């Protein structure tokens, strides 16, 4: 009749199943979960677009560091994964590669401008390369104000890994910049935010770190 | 009398003043045998590599908890510690591998007792810190789980997964498996406490390159 | 849950209570690299002793 419901073929999908036979762990995605005589699995678009989806969610960008610089010399800073936002739902992935934008935001009490520059080999080359950052990619940006320019992927390891600090293949960049137009109290602030990234492999969901 | 040039492998020779070359008469260079004095396929020697290796025993008993670590094996690092292993002869020349994985995890309950151990997958950098890690969430990686009763064998297959397009042989750089437990085992009296892990590996889609002098290591990507 | 044999070069394994086997997500198992990343042609190892 119309309440019940009987076995025994396809007691499959009224929930009952192996772990142990998993097949692939990609091949539990195809499984059709359980369902009794009422439910009603219906997938309901609200937006238009999904904010699931890894190419939208990592187009909103995230803050990683602010510094005031007074000083004309070469400025080094490092650039890690994100931590403490968004860009944190990054973390289950090691490899990773795609090109990624760096929204820079210059402040300037006194007229200056100041550059841009970056590099996916660290400080050192092997030789100091850090003599002059003008040939590497220099984008010059003018005083109180900002730009989007995004970085390519130049690096010697197809794969950067999110999860280590090690300068060397680690991180996803080491950013320079210096002042120009004799000045002081020039104030940065630098956004990273990635553009239609290739995120490879998963890894356990990480512990919250008290102790750091 | 002319320029005579040979190369075979990576060797080659080039030769000014050269002499025809000679040969027994009525030679026969076919390398079979026919009749065959051995059964076993030509192709032997080569493929001999990839045979599979028994690996890293452990011994998981009751006292364990859970999150706690039965047995270790450092991926790469794993088929040839020792000189007696099949792929340990040919691998102290080339120093490097783009080799893919096939590991086995055999195990053996006795009917009667309940609790899993879990065969995972982690990467070298990733196994670089077990800290960051929760445990409950561990299934995200590749893996296989084991129920004590009623599962004999846990065969999964692994494809090569690293940083750097190609990996050093002598190092640890595909990381490794380590097995888990998933649960603490629980024994009725009487019976053996001990129950025994064998990790039964193998290897596939053999490679290598790059030839090195036969005890030195070598530096590549870094 | 049934009988598994596997079986490579010499060795070979006979198992019982098998379970099917699992892969990372979208696997590619073709061993070349491509591009490459060694000039070397592949099949260098097996001949290399007849240098």
């Amino acid at each position: 009749n119309v309440e019940a419901a009987q076995g025994e073929e396809l007691a499959t999908e009224v929930g009952l199943r192996a772990t142990e036979n998993d097949g692939s762990l990609s091949e539990q995605l195809n499984m059709s979960q359980p369902m009794f005589l009422n439910f009603k699995k219906h997938k309901v678009n609200i937006y238009a677009a999904t904010h699931t989806k890894v190419d939208h969610i990592f187009g909103r960008a995230w803050a990683v560091g602010v510094f005031n610089t007074e000083t004309a010399a070469i400025q080094k800073f490092d650039l890690h994964f994100p931590t403490s936002t968004h860009g944190a739902l990054s973390r289950f992935f090691c490899h990773w590669t795609g090109e990624l934008n760096i929204h820079i935001l210059n402040v300037s009490t006194t007229n200056a401008f100041l550059k841009v520059a970056h590099t996916w080999f660290g400080t050192d080359s092997g030789i100091a390369r850090t003599a002059t950052l003008e040939s590497n990619g220099t984008m010059i940006i003018p005083p109180n104000e900002q730009m989007t320019l995004c970085v390519p992927y130049y690096s010697e390891v197809p794969l950067r890994c999110v999860k280590g600090s090690d300068r060397n293949s680690a991180g996803l960049g080491s950013l320079f910049t210096q002042a120009v137009g004799r000045t002081i109290s020039n104030r940065v602030q630098i956004f990273v935010s990635f553009r239609c990234p290739n995120f490879f492999f998963p890894l356990p969901a990480p512990r919250e770190a008290t102790s750091a | 009398d002319r320029v005579a040039a040979s190369t075979t492998t990576n060797a080659g020779n080039l030769v000014q003043a050269s002499v025809a070359p000679t040969m027994p008469v009525k030679p026969d260079f076919k390398n079979t045998d026919d009749f065959l004095s051995m059964s076993y396929r030509s192709t032997t020697a080569p493929t001999n590599p990839t045979k599979m290796v028994h690996l890293a025993h452990g011994t998981w008993t009751t006292n364990q908890h859970r999150q706690a670590l039965v047995a270790s094996i450092t991926l790469l690092q794993a088929f040839w510690p020792n000189q007696d292993f099949p792929a340990w002869g040919q691998s102290r020349y080339f120093a490097a591998v783009r080799c893919g994985f096939h590991i086995q995890v055999q195990l053996n309950v006795n009917i009667g007792s309940a609790g899993c151990l879990i065969a995972a997958y982690m990467p070298k950098t990733a196994h670089d810190h077990m800290n960051t890690y929760t445990f409950g969430s561990y299934t995200n990686l590749p893996h296989v789980l084991m129920n004590a009763a009623t599962t004999s064998q846990a065969d999964l297959y692994i494809p090569y997964v690293f940083n750097h397009n190609y990996a050093r042989t002598d190092s640890d750089d595909l990381g490794g498996i380590y097995i888990w437990v998933w649960s603490a085992l629980t024994v009725p009296s009487g019976s053996p406490t001990t129950v025994d892990v064998t990790i039964f590996g193998s290897l596939l889609d053999l490679d290598f390159q790059c030839p090195r002098p036969p005890g030195a290591d070598t530096v590549i990507y870094t």
